[PDB]
């Protein structure tokens, strides 16, 4: 049966035989706390918030990676799984420098909204000081590394849907850094397309469209007006943010589409910067 | 470079202190409210010793 | 041969120390005052957009934290170099005069009232905030109806109270609509007499103590400050 | 700067038109050149039609691989369980000392390099430190000087 | 001494660089037996029954593995050989391909045959620089004896066997990741769903099994079922080879049979410890394995006899530690090897392991306190039970273990100011 | 850094408030360092109380002295008249052409360095091609790819 009935915090959920926890999940109404899952992306299994427990089998999985099987009883909100979410966010705090204070999205943050819901009144673990580069070359975007959790939102979203390939991981372990072409910055890089679909996608504040920082918040819109991009005959479909009679961020939508909401520079940085002339 | 509120008046306050100090002296027994007004000279500029060491 | 410490300088912003070096006669050879704190603002930013300044730099102080904003963003819209428009000129300029009304009423109100009222050798339980709402209930909700009123300015143009986000470099976020400008216009023959009851106040400390708070820490220096042509302008 | 151009874009053309090789692609051109520089990655990637990242992500997140010149005497200390229970730590940390170069970058002039190692398979000889030519079985403190200044 | 030695029971006996002596050594036969006589099925069944716990550090039913290997839809199945070592002081796998070329070059014919695959990988380390010679002679002379070609034995089956240097890194030791670096990518592993034995190398299936456990099948049909049961315990079944090392008197493989008191396989067998000064613990699984002390005696060491105390036993690392050596400083090593050998996509494995070495580094300065050994103790079940492939999900074994058997030490280091081994305060 | 402070600093100890002595002080400090850095001078300049200017001058105007560091080996070839009329000035430009640096300076990462000198003596067995170490008798045009692989 395609149709599978599942039992998520109670609430009975239907969905697709193929679909993931986390897609049964978001289809029905119920909240899973998810920092590395970009609707649309392939689900990349790199924050492990999302892990949810199954009733009888007593170990965690990830609700974004693992199938629904035909009738089951999934557990997503008890103490030892928000223990483990409130040490995984801790760890993200610890180990990379978080600064709310001065950063351009303090309000739209997944990091930080998790952070507030789970109570992380503290980091417990030791804070690593360590230097990472704010690489603030480009005119339009900013990779400020220090609030980097690392979830590959930003490579897949310019190695699957956009295509010019210009972010992949370089270390291993700890040392594992975001970087553009041959370990340089995103000016010197030739392949980037200037498109910005790597700040659509990421969710912790490193890239940041500069032009419009501290403006470009989705917390503090007054309006949200869904249309479509009018510069070029593909017509992206956007979802601008009107701020005080002004656009102040274009993100599209159509991340379900073949396109995947990566507009281009004239979209994500002619359409607000038109606005203010 | 930040030049700051307090950073100006730093010379008047110390000179201030200075003159306060040397008007209200006692060998001994160092009393509390010349404290008070070698404090009230510092206070009457009411500095932002934040802003001054940025 | 020894000094006298009155570390930590109270009712005062930030650390402060003032130290008294006396003589074997216990003569004030030399005073001086030192900070103690030091955070390095100056080393911070290198490496920041300048666009993160006026978000950065408001960190240095809360009772002035707009001051320190629209510094930043003047020197951010230098570097942009934008005209300024008019809207955006009065705005900031309201924003600073919230914040002179707002700090010059903790400076009076909370800082400087007790040694002003209760004369400098009153007991150190009642010199504070605290003392001065149970003796004089009526002064001191009166400073602190002014300084909400520079801090409602404050909080109305840029949603927080301490450090507020109202100004871009080049040029200001919001504007006032009509019923919180009229709302702000509604307090000001309230406020005005605060302040004039102030002004009051201690015209007549400073004609009560005549010729000593005359001479109580005046020395004779050079007086910067800013002009239009030939006016007082603040911003 | 031209000799890194025709060798990388040589070793290159038996993998032309075929899935995967990116792993031996770069083990060929460390054992030729020594190391990987940016114009070897650089041609790498033209030649692949492969992304200039991922070729240095590769190239990066394997250990046996450097970016930068290697020395011309490796002296590999063995940092393996058998060996750390016998105490190779104060080995390696007294060539770190000695040396004065951090724990995994090559001299100031390309002499020597500090590469610790897994099991070199001596684990019964332990602690062994390689210095780029054969097996050194005991490898005491004192003993540590009689080879560094021999090999250089 | 007496060890019943049947995996490696030719190894340095046979000329590695001559095939002769080891077919006269009785060892194609099965490839014969297999390719001629006995119908694939009929060797699927006799390895299912056989009982071959899969030596890759998990512990598996291979016979199951591989029977979930062939009904994967697909007409491109491949068959891999892990042949990396886990442990940086196990030569297991070093020592195998060294000895008995051959044994694994049989035992992956054999089961690309069971499972129908045709192209084959062995992931062999770069850095043996004589062990990659030896695989590539023993690949060469068994080419011209028509064993890796076009018809095997005139049989209508295909069968390349290549050999991937490995680059250097523990991260490719699981089967996601092994997968991914010899696609020619960053070993990075993906989360199954999809799945290695049905999306695997390519997208096509894959059966990855372990070197050990592929030296095994070469006398799963020579010999038979009851055979490889008549060996010990009935739960564990087979034989696997240890490479105890440390600080005994003599180290090199010791393939002991089944489940047997770890009195007679460390007290008499390796004989003593050095300077006969009597041992403190033992690590039975290497770095993703636990630590066994004067409690685990007259235990069988089979496979789930051992589960149960922490410690899966995971490609024989076997290592003794005597009073001499301190547990905190183990429990760092091993950690410090983890930090460097992975690929840094999970938060758990990446920010977890760097902290536990942190505070680890921190109780072993005496710096510590006992909020320090209570989120030590909590982030590594958190590490375990939240990490991604399995190498962070047993990454703090040599915290969680040694948590669970010197407990007091751990206290002893931050409580009181003390450390057996006297390095630093 | 601090390496090349005092040694310099005591070298000239035994000259301080006599006559003269700066051409021997330096043949010290190239004999000992390899060398003559841009410290080093500055400190003989400090401590003889001898201008910095004068110190350069006389440090670049005889031969012997190299400001710059020179090669491990270096390959003196003789310009003399007798191996100049035998021709010489071959094997140097082949030498030349083979390094592949220039007349006089030393290689990229310091192993060998071209040093035209005058008569090593052997005017009898011309021309000479001293490689640090020996002297060379007879040194046809292809008999120097045999020296200048074993040496290095
Ligand atoms: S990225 Fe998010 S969590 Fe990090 S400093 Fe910025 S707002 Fe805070
Ligand atoms: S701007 Fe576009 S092309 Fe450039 S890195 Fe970001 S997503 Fe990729
Ligand atoms: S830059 Fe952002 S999107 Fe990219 S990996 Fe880091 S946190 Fe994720
Ligand atoms: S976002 Fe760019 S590509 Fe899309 S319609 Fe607008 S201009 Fe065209
Ligand atoms: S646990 Fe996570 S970080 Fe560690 S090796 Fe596995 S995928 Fe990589
Ligand atoms: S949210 Fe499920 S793992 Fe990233
Ligand atoms: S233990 Fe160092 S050689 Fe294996
Ligand atoms: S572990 Fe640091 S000395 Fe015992
Ligand atoms: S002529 Fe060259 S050695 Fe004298
Ligand atoms: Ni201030």
């Amino acid at each position: 049966m395609k149709e599978i009935t599942l039992t998520i915090d109670g609430k009975v959920c239907k969905g697709v035989q193929g679909d993931t926890i986390l897609d049964v999940a978001n289809k029905n109404d119920v909240y899973i706390p998810t920092l590395c899952y970009q609707k649309g992306l392939t689900p990349i299994g790199a924050c492990r918030m999302c892990v949810v427990q199954l009733e009888g089998n007593p170990k965690m999985l990830p609700s974004c990676t693992t199938p629904a099987q035909d009738g089951m009883v999934v557990v997503t909100k008890n103490e030892k799984l928000k223990d483990y979410r409130r040490q995984i966010l801790e760890l993200l705090f610890a180990g990379r420098n978080h600064f709310c204070m001065y950063c351009s999205q303090s309000g739209d943050c997944e990091l930080q909204r998790l952070a507030i819901e789970h109570e992380m009144d503290s980091v417990r673990f030791p804070y690593l000081y360590e230097d990472f580069e704010v690489d603030a070359t480009d005119p339009n975007l900013m990779m400020d590394h220090n609030r980097c959790v690392l979830c590959q939102r930003c490579i897949r979203t310019c190695s699957e849907i956009v295509g010019a390939h210009t972010l992949d991981l370089e270390r291993r372990g700890w040392q594992a850094k975001v970087i553009a072409d041959l370990g340089k910055r995103l000016r010197e890089s030739d392949t980037c397309v200037n498109c910005g679909a790597c700040a659509q996608s990421c969710p912790t504040g490193t890239i940041t469209i500069r032009e419009f920082a501290y403006r470009g918040r989705r917390s503090e819109c007054d309006a949200v007006v869904e249309s479509v991009c009018p510069l070029c005959a593909v017509g992206c479909k956007i979802k601008t943010y009107v701020r005080t009679g002004s656009i102040v961020r274009v993100e599209g939508t159509g991340v379900e589409e073949p396109d995947g909401g990566q507009l281009c520079h004239m979209g994500r940085w002619w359409l607000p910067e038109s606005t203010e002339r | 470079n930040l030049i700051v509120a307090t950073g100006h008046n730093n010379f008047a306050m110390n000179k201030g202190v200075e003159m306060v100090a040397k008007k209200y002296i006692t060998g001994t027994n160092v009393p509390e409210g010349v404290f008070n007004r070698l404090e009230h000279v510092i206070r009457a500029y009411d500095p932002c010793l934040s802003c001054s060491t940025h | 041969v020894f000094k006298l410490e009155i570390n930590p300088v109270t009712r005062i912003e930030g650390h402060g120390k003032i130290t008294v070096m006396l003589d074997e006669s216990g003569h004030v050879r030399e005073t001086r005052f030192h900070v103690t704190q030091y955070r390095g603002f100056e080393v911070f930013t290198h490496g920041r957009d300048f666009r993160e300044m006026p978000v950065i730099t408001p960190r240095i102080c809360g009772i002035c934290p707009v001051s320190h904003h629209l510094a930043s963003a003047k020197a951010c819209d230098e570097i942009l170099g934008v005209t300024i428009t008019p809207a955006a000129h009065k705005l900031r300029e309201l924003m600073h005069m919230g914040q002179i009304v707002q700090s010059h009423a903790l400076s009076f109100f909370h800082l400087s009232s007790p040694d002003i009222l209760w004369g400098f050798d009153a007991p150190v339980k009642i010199r504070n905030v605290a003392g001065l709402v149970d003796r004089y209930p009526e002064l001191a909700k009166k400073g602190i109806m002014l300084r909400k009123f520079g801090q409602e300015i404050i909080k109305t143009l840029g949603g927080k109270k301490i450090h507020p986000w109202h100004s871009i470099p080049g040029g200001v976020n919001r504007s006032l609509t009509p019923q919180e400008r009229d709302a702000i216009a509604a307090q000001l023959p309230e406020m005005k007499s605060i302040a004039m009851e102030a002004i009051k106040l201690i015209k007549d400390y400073l004609q009560e103590g005549g010729e000593e708070l005359k001479e109580f820490a005046t020395l004779d220096t050079a007086y910067m400050g800013l002009v239009r042509d030939g006016y007082l302008e603040l911003y | 700067t031209v000799d890194v151009v025709e060798k990388v874009k040589e070793i290159v053309a038996p993998w032309k038109g075929k899935q995967g090789g990116l792993i031996p692609i770069l083990q060929e051109v460390q054992r030729e050149l020594g190391y990987l520089p940016e114009e070897a990655l650089l041609t790498i990637s033209r030649e692949l039609k492969m992304p200039k990242a991922e070729v240095y992500g590769v190239a990066t997140f394997y250990a046996q691989f450097h970016l930068k010149p290697r020395g011309r005497h490796v002296i590999r200390v063995c940092r393996g369980t058998a060996c750390h229970v016998r105490g190779s730590l104060q080995i390696l940390e007294k060539v770190k000392q000695m040396l004065g170069i951090e724990e995994n970058e090559t001299t100031d002039d390309l002499r020597f390099t500090l590469e610790p190692v897994a099991c070199l398979g001596a684990c019964g000889l332990a602690p062994v430190m390689m210095v780029d030519e054969d097996t050194h079985g005991r490898m005491t403190p004192d003993k540590i000087q009689a080879i560094l200044d021999k090999y250089q | 001494s007496k060890q019943h030695r049947i995996v490696l029971s030719n190894c340095g006996y046979i000329d590695p660089e001559k095939i002769e002596e080891y077919i006269a050594r009785d060892g194609y036969m099965a490839l014969g037996k297999a390719l001629l006589e006995m119908t694939p099925e009929e060797v699927l069944e006799e390895v299912k029954k056989s009982g071959l716990r899969g030596r890759g550090g998990a512990g598996f039913p291979t016979g199951l593995k591989w029977e979930f290997a062939k009904k994967a839809s697909g007409d491109k199945k491949y068959v891999i050989c892990n042949a990396d070592e886990g442990d940086p002081g196990a030569f297991m796998d070093r020592s195998t391909l060294e000895g008995d070329p051959h044994s694994v070059i049989e035992g992956m014919t054999i089961g690309a045959y069971v499972i129908g695959a045709d192209e084959g990988y062995i992931y062999c380390r770069a850095e043996y620089p004589l062990a990659i010679k030896r695989l590539k002679i023993a690949i060469a002379q068994a080419e011209e004896m028509g064993l890796l070609g076009d018809h095997i034995m005139g049989t209508n089956f295909s069968f390349h066997l290549h050999l991937k240097e490995g680059a250097g890194a523990f991260v490719c030791g699981e089967e996601t990741a092994l997968m991914a670096s010899i696609e020619g990518r960053r070993g990075m592993p993906r989360p199954r769903p999809p799945f290695p034995a049905q999306h695997g190398l390519w997208g096509k299936p894959t059966n990855i099994n372990n070197v050990e456990t592929w030296a095994n099948v070469p006398r799963i049909i020579l010999n038979g079922a009851d055979w490889f049961a008549s060996m010990g315990t009935e739960k564990s079944k087979g034989t696997k080879i240890f490479a105890l090392t440390g600080k005994i008197t003599n180290t090199g493989l010791i393939e002991v049979p089944m489940g047997i008191t770890i009195r007679e396989i460390i007290y008499e067998l390796g004989g003593g410890i050095l300077n006969g000064k009597e041992f403190k613990a033992v690590q039975i699984g290497g770095p993703s394995g636990g630590c066994l002390t004067k409690e685990h005696l007259d235990l069988p060491i089979d496979y789930e006899s051992l589960t149960a105390a922490g410690a899966i036993m995971g490609s024989g690392g076997l290592v003794v530690m005597d009073e001499d050596t301190c547990m905190v400083d183990v429990a760092k090593f091993f950690l410090e090897f983890t930090q460097r050998e992975s690929c840094g996509k999970c938060v758990p494995c990446r920010e977890g392991t760097k902290q536990m070495l942190l505070m680890l580094q921190k109780i072993c300065n005496g710096e510590g306190t006992m909020d320090d050994l209570s989120k030590l103790e909590e982030l590594a079940h958190m590490v375990k039970e939240t990490s991604l492939c399995g190498l962070g999900q047993t990454a703090p074994n040599p915290v969680i273990t040694t948590i669970r058997y010197f407990r007091d030490e751990y206290v002893a280091h931050i409580k009181d100011k003390r450390c057996p081994a006297k390095i630093c305060p």
